[PDB]
């Protein structure tokens, strides 16, 4: 269970903090695939032991003996010494470990979810008491005062003589300058990304690979000669620079579009979704294998098969987030939804908040608020989109339906062209605002103005326009306000 | 035991690594600098430091307050059987800790970001980002104290007129302060329990530690950054990284922290208030 | 040792200071105005007074050659100059906004301007958002005074900054009209410390 | 060290700049001028007469035309009204300010308001009917004064500077300010053009007092 | 380079411009001194009616966006790509002879009564126009600014048509019906700064 992970994505402070996202999630999810395949190599079991690698966490089931116990002690305290020695409070593993047995694991009698209820309750122990007292004084005694520190991760330790740059942070910065839609990774002595266990991952493709080592490659060319072991992430980038595709599109805004959705209750539907007379490991393989397939590998394709210009930085169920032109995500975000129902026969709902901004954001508070319209999504853990504000929240549904016809109609009907065609939009807009500042006499002036601007758009206002604007519908001005945005210099 | 309320007449900057992010509240490393700082503007630093290290000054970190509500981080518990709360009220911790009890929203203010530039004349002009908290109309900060002292009082009057935070020169940070002494808080600090909840960013010294940890649920929090004076080794320099515990955190042992030195290769010690302020709970 | 230093700044003409990006209303075609973000009311930034006062102060001093006023007053921190700065700016809000309600107008308003082309002679308009002229700024400034044989010298350059202010303008587009100030009731009190000779900076601050 | 031009913007015929079609319900009159928003003045935006000035002087220095680009001026020009290039980056000497009605008394003496309507056709010669516009002007003889701010910072420019100064204001002598001049409206004159300094007294004022005010 | 044309219009009829009290059809007027006034916009839109209609093929019928390139020239364009400025410069003229009409002991304008007599009832329904009287005059000046020493000539002789056709019609209002009717005189043309090497030649083709 690796604990600080958006810490370790998001919250970095560069000036091109954008370009080093992928980077960083790629980092921790390999990171993490490493860590369980070392484990399963030292106690010389295979790569089925794995009942799920995920994002952040991984399952696995391994047999209750003493020299078992003793190589997971050992695991336990090198892989907690190389995190501290790189990642000083940053980044956490918590290795805990339950024990359960065969009539326990056919939910003979009951005691299923009983498994991953002590397996949480220990993760989360473990996570409370997090260190050892040596390791906290061992943490305090490596302070040093010095007047250097990277420029993006912020750290004064591991600097390079020739750069106020942290090495690991310059290394995700080497390998963000290295990452391509085919790449495959090489973990061995020599690389460019620091791993346990004294070894290094370089992110080579192809011609390099032919070298002791793992190869982990997103897709497989050959099954049975080649020998790499397969390992999916949701990898889609547009064009991996924001500028470019942000000076690519040229309709609407010069804006940045983030996306951070997750299902609701992955917990739930997790432990207690299933119903308990159905209950085997081999379904919860087949869910968790499931769920963790469409997210990388189905968002994937669906974001190769209509080009959108989406840079996708997290992909699953429990935590998911893409960036990009705002356009493009506003116009992928209702496909998500409609595949993902698709995918679970809508037994799963998904929950999403959109949010503008310019691309010299900063990126930290950018994901951090882009949260905070998520959980205000969650708040409402339904069908819910906040589009781009904490209280312009609407269900996906409504966004649907009634946003893209109402885009569409107004897109159609609003292409007269005119100039101060435009003036009397923004101006109605301003003012079905001004009445959603709760007065009616704003209203009686809208009344008064209706009949200033019937004639202005001609004869197409009294068919839809009018029945939308009854009273000032929140639908309405939302879609007025997409308009407004998609059009721009 | 007595009381500070903060009352913000202005938005603060309370940056954790950052000057783009910020967080609602401060802790008692940087009162106790602030307090310092304004010790030797008026020469008082080897009373004030003598007065903080012996106990007789004892300051938690500042906690949020909505109307006549006093508030206290979530409570790490180790118990058995609103992960998005992150703020329970102090009277209301025995009836959070007896049962599954989110009678009334929390609402302090919202975070902010401040565009500002460096105007140059004969060159294009940079931009820069100051992300910033502004406080609801009748909400703030509080700090709990006991037997307080007139230099405490003098050093909060006079940090009053200069600021708390960050970019405080630059139009952040301004508060008032006031004792407003309670009967409620004093008699739930007063009495005794089992188990103690942290309030202070506190670290115990290092004969202590090993006792500190029996039955713990804490949480480590880097607490370092650069030196802020003028008589300190003529450039910009970083004091020693200092890992304390987090203010919400929950033991079974008692401790006193220490003021840990974070600044030795300078004309004057830099000092980190980390001393242990306690609550009792059963 | 402590001072307070207190005013208003009232606009003769409008002002434009900077830009919030917080998705308050950007869909309208106007460049918008800083402004507290729980009351939405306008807001003089304590940065923009601040870099206006010391740019035009340093502009007028360092003259045919910054000087050690400029960085007492304002701050420092260079390779070996590291000074604390004495002023202590707060940012500012609206003052007179219930004046501003009796005349049944806005705290703020859209300034409309055209760009004429020389070779195709057509007009592009733009809007900017100002905040009115006849809005009132109450403002509180802190100087802490850690010697008092510079403190008379330092509110000279002060109230040689205020009213250098005064002849030049407050932020954004002020060549071409906006952001023109002037400093009223400013006054000194000292607020820790008893300071005895008070009258002195406060004739020399209100004249 | 900086001067102030201080003078007035006297209206020869109607001038009508500027125009916020208003929320409120004012009836059946469209096109009205700006106005100040606190004490319903009409103004005079610096920014207009900025450009207008800018455009006669760089017209002006002429020999052949002008069509350029703003930035891309003569350089008199880009020394007095600024430019923003990349490199070649110079602050304006010049300050403008907006300028509100400021005769409202002598405009009340009269017993008349301080702005108006003119009515005005355009008809089409297929059909020779008229199609009437109201056009809110502000009356002739109102008058506007103005405050220029001059920063001052190379004496051996200040001469040319202000030679240049006269010379856009005598090109506004004979050509309009904003609105719907050609058809006889805009047209100004400046009186009272003087100059002063903002503080400190400079020593050759009176050369710059003596060719502005010529 | 600019040149200011300066004349006087002379009214040889009465005159009525405008309207929009308790009496029944009032005249534009200057808004303070309350002077009756030509507008600018009227004169200039007469003007261009007569010399685009008679610098053409007899009859004008497009838009003022469609004249001929002296025409366009002369008094301005608005299109997309083939937008000109203007090189005439008309203004509001206000009464200049308030003496020489105030030396005859009459108001400068005046009230004139006319019926409508219905065929099929003969009985009147009377109305009232205020005119300005005959005898009025308006001192003028265009300003001209010079873009093309090859036009100049050009297009002062185009002014001079301009102006000797209106000598021949009327100046707003019920014109064919008595109203009316201006003539020129005084005409001369002057330099703004800087003198013109050829001002003499304009003077006498317009003061012909």
């Amino acid at each position: 269970d690796m604990s600080g992970v958006q810490n370790f994505i998001y919250n970095i402070s560069g000036s091109k903090a954008l370009k080093s996202l992928r980077a960083r999630s790629f980092y921790l999810d390999m990171l993490l695939e490493y860590i369980s395949d070392n484990l399963l190599e030292k106690l010389e079991l295979s790569r089925a032991n794995i009942l799920y690698v995920g994002g952040g966490h991984a399952y696995l089931l391994l047999a209750n003996t003493n020299k078992t116990k003793a190589i997971l002690s050992d695991f336990e305290h090198d892989l907690k010494t190389w995190f501290l020695d790189k990642f000083k409070i940053d980044l956490y593993v918590a290795m805990a470990y339950t024990e359960v047995s065969a009539n326990d694991l056919m939910n003979h009698n009951g005691h299923y979810r009983d498994i991953y209820r002590r397996l949480s309750q220990k993760t989360s122990a473990k996570k409370a008491n997090r260190y050892t007292a040596e390791e906290i004084l061992n943490l305090n005694h490596q302070g040093t005062e010095n007047a250097r520190e990277c420029r993006e991760c912020k750290r004064s330790d591991l600097l390079i003589e020739e750069d106020d740059i942290c090495e690991i942070c310059d290394s995700l910065q080497k390998v963000s300058r290295d990452l391509t839609r085919e790449n495959i990774f090489v973990i061995a002595n020599e690389g460019v990304l620091d791993m346990p266990f004294g070894k290094k991952m370089s992110a080579l493709s192809y011609s390099q690979a032919d070298k002791e080592v793992q190869i982990y490659a997103k897709n497989i060319s050959e099954i049975g000669q080649n020998l790499m072991t397969r390992i999916d992430m949701g990898d889609y980038t547009y064009r991996s620079d924001f500028h470019e595709m942000l000076e690519e599109v040229e309709v609407g805004i010069n804006r940045l579009g983030v996306l951070r959705a997750d299902v609701d209750n992955l917990g739930q539907a997790f432990i207690n979704g299933i119903p308990d007379d159905y209950l085997s490991i081999s379904r919860t393989a087949t869910f968790s294998r499931a769920m963790s397939r469409f997210f990388k590998n189905y968002l994937n394709q669906l974001l190769a098969e209509k080009s959108y210009k989406i840079n996708v930085i997290y992909a699953g169920g429990d935590d998911l987030f893409m960036i990009g032109a705002w356009q493009d995500i506003l116009d992928f975000s209702i496909v998500l939804k409609q595949k993902f129902a698709d995918f679970t026969q809508n037994k799963l709902s998904i929950s999403a908040g959109i949010g503008m901004f310019r691309e010299k954001y900063p990126v930290a508070r950018m994901a951090s608020l882009t949260g905070d319209l998520e959980d205000a999504a969650k708040d409402y853990t339904k069908n819910a989109v906040t589009l781009f504000d904490a209280t312009n929240v609407f269900s996906w549904d409504t966004l649907e339906n009634d946003i893209f016809v109402k885009l569409d109609a107004i897109t159609k009907n609003f292409e007269k062209l005119d100039e101060t065609g435009k003036a009397f939009i923004y101006r109605l807009i301003d003012l079905l605002r001004g009445v959603n500042e709760n007065q009616q006499i704003n209203i009686a002036r809208l009344a008064y103005t209706l009949s200033r601007m019937e004639e202005k758009i001609g004869k197409t206002f009294a068919q839809e326009l009018y029945n939308w604007a009854n009273a000032d519908r929140k639908t309405l001005i939302m879609a007025l306000e997409i308009y407004i945005l998609k059009t721009r210099e | 035991m007595k009381i500070i309320k903060l009352y913000f007449e202005s938005p603060v900057h309370f940056g954790e690594k950052r000057l783009s992010e910020s967080k609602i509240t401060f802790s008692a490393d940087t009162l106790f600098s602030a307090l310092m700082i304004e010790a030797v503007g008026l020469g008082k630093e080897d009373e004030f430091y003598q007065l903080a290290s012996n106990n007789l000054v004892k300051f938690s970190d500042a906690f949020p307050f909505i109307d006549q509500y006093y508030y206290i981080p979530k409570p790490m518990f180790n118990l058995k059987l609103f992960k998005k709360l992150l703020y329970v009220p102090i009277d209301s911790l025995e009836d959070y800790l007896s049962g599954g009890l989110e009678r009334e929203s929390f609402n302090l203010g919202k975070l902010a970001l401040s565009e500002k530039v460096q105007q140059h004349d004969f060159k294009d002009s940079e931009p820069y980002n100051v992300g910033t908290f502004t406080f609801k109309e009748n909400t703030g900060l509080y700090v709990l104290i006991e037997q307080t002292h007139p230099l405490l009082e003098e050093l909060l009057e006079n940090l009053q007129y200069s600021g708390i935070g960050g970019k405080r020169n630059s139009g952040y940070g301004k508060f008032k302060f006031e004792i407003l002494e309670d009967s409620d808080i004093e008699d739930l600090f007063s009495a005794k329990g089992n188990r103690k909840i942290l309030l202070s960013g506190a670290l115990p010294k290092d004969a202590e530690l090993e006792q500190a940890l029996k039955n713990a649920s804490y949480l480590l929090e880097r607490r370092g950054g650069f030196v802020q004076s003028d008589t300190y080794a003529t450039n910009l320099v970083k004091k020693q990284d200092l890992y304390v515990f987090k203010s919400g955190s929950t033991f079974e042992n008692s401790f006193d922290g220490d003021i840990y030195q974070v600044g030795k290769k300078g004309n004057h010690p830099v000092y980190k208030y980390a001393k242990s302020f306690f609550l009792e709970v059963s | 040792m402590k001072l307070v230093i207190e005013g208003t700044i009232v606009l003769k003409t409008g002002m434009h200071i900077g830009g919030s990006s917080d998705f308050s209303a950007i869909g309208a075609v106007a460049s918008p105005v800083v402004r507290d973000t729980l009351t939405r009311l306008p807001l003089i930034p304590g940065s923009s007074l601040k870099g206006k006062m010391r740019y035009l102060l340093a502009k007028e001093l360092n003259n045919g050659i910054d000087q050690d006023e400029i960085l007492r007053l304002f701050g420092s921190s260079e390779k070996d100059k590291i000074r604390r700065a004495r002023l202590k700016f707060n940012d500012i809000k609206l003052s007179n906004l219930a004046e501003l309600e009796t005349f049944n107008v806005s705290s703020t308003e859209v300034k409309f301007e055209n760009t004429i082309n020389r070779k195709t002679a057509v007009a592009n308009p733009r809007q900017i958002e100002r905040v009115i002229a006849g809005s009132k700024f109450d403002f509180e400034i802190f100087y802490n005074l850690d010697d008092i044989k510079e403190v008379e010298k330092d509110f000279e350059n002060i109230k040689q900054g205020f009213d250098l202010l005064e002849f030049d303008y407050l932020g954004g587009h002020g060549t071409r009209g906006s952001g023109r100030i002037a400093f009223e009731n400013l006054s000194v009190i000292t607020a820790v410390g008893n300071f005895e000779k008070i009258n002195t900076l406060n004739e020399i601050l209100g004249a």
